[PDB]
């Protein structure tokens, strides 16, 4: 479960 | 071209910025977020499967930031600057208990891109190849890596070839300070899980993802 | 030439051939002596003064019989070949606890080696780059071992130019095994370090000696 | 202290 790379890696920017 | 040296550099220049332990971890876990960010402008990185992105950055993020601070410490004398904007001496590492690891950063890295003048078209592709590395564990395609490797590294001999055309060992000598990097990371990693273990230094959220 | 490729494939010709860790450590202790003898036909090595010649073994011996018992492994499947005849199987390497090493070493070298071909020409040269490794620390003269290492790789080069005209990459492809070297030879020092520390297993006393 | 190390690197064959 790693959440915080997880979410960096999803948002486009 | 599938994989020009130019949008690699623009990758670079666009991420472009009292316990020295602690400095150097507030300064690792910044810099988590921009290795990240660095990775999406690399070409292809981000038509990856997203489980094969997660393998590639936690095989990577070490060599990673490695890499990135050792060439930005080039033009300092006898230390290294963090991306905080702090410089670390030597000196402060031996006090804190880090010297030997601290002392093969600087003779094995930022003295050897300082001796040859690493430019940072040259770092890119460095850190690219780390990046794209095929040995990772779990990746759903490893051929595909190995193929985004392979394109790295032609491209970089290339602009070796074209922009330093008088020194031919150029190449091969850039490709050359890759296992020491991968020696100074696992030495790197297996101090900070030292730190973490015994709880002497606060290590910030993300840091401390990459540590479990 | 300085550093003819010739000299380098002669030194490997002239040294060629149950708990699984107690046959690994009696391999690994019979073959430091052909080690040395290797070494000694390595051009230019004898002439370095003892004490560099002493430092260059002591930084390179387990990346250097890494090299060599994955190039002799690379027409068995799952498994490695020992100096002392031995073919050691994954399921037997797991069944010791040293699954983990032994799969790096399959895929990371073997496999590698295989897909490849890598020729002996070549383990010669990366194991001459290898043992010329100007970062060992107390080197009396690093600028000699940095220039013996250049010499080599430029003879690899040409080498695989010449040999291999069809594969451009080759060469980069062969100095990028280097950092799974660097890599599996410390996670296999790590192992031997524990070994030892336990008196699980019988360690032979050169063995011995290059873990102290 | 390389004992055997040294021995084997000084023998002329
Ligand atoms: O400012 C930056 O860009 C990041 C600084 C940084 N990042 C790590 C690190 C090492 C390894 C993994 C992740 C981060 C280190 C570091 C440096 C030394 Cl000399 C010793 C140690 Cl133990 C760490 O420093
Ligand atoms: O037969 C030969 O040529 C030498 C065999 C050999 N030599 C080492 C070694 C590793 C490291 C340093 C020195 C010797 C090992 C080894 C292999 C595995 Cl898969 C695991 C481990 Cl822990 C060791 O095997």
């Amino acid at each position: 479960k790693h959440k915080i790379l997880h979410r960096l890696l999803q948002d486009s920017s | 071209m599938d994989m020009p040296v130019e949008r690699i550099l623009e990758a670079e220049l666009a991420v472009e910025p009292n316990d020295p332990v602690t400095n150097i971890c507030q300064a690792a876990d910044k810099q988590l977020f921009t290795l990240v960010e660095w990775a999406k402008r690399i070409p292809h990185f981000s038509e990856l499967p997203l489980d094969d992105q997660v393998i590639l950055l936690r095989a990577g993020w070490n060599e990673l930031l490695i890499a990135s601070f050792s060439h930005r410490s080039i033009a300092v004398k006898d230390g290294i600057l963090l991306a905080t904007g702090l410089h670390v001496h030597r000196n402060s590492a031996h006090s804190a208990g880090v010297g030997a690891i601290f002392d093969r950063v600087l003779t094995e890295l930022v003295s050897k891109m300082r001796d040859m003048q690493m430019d940072k078209t040259e770092l890119g592709c460095l850190r690219a190849i780390v990046l794209f590395n095929p040995d990772s564990k779990g990746l759903s395609n490893p051929a595909e890596v190995e193929a985004l490797r392979e394109k790295v590294y032609a491209s970089l001999e290339a602009y070796c070839k074209h922009k330093y055309p008088e020194q031919p060992g150029r190449f091969a000598k850039l490709l050359l300070r890759l296992p020491a990097l991968r020696s100074i990371g696992l030495k790197c990693l297996e101090h900070l899980f030292f730190f973490k273990l015994i709880g002497d230094t606060p290590i910030d959220t993300f840091l401390m993802e990459m540590l479990e």
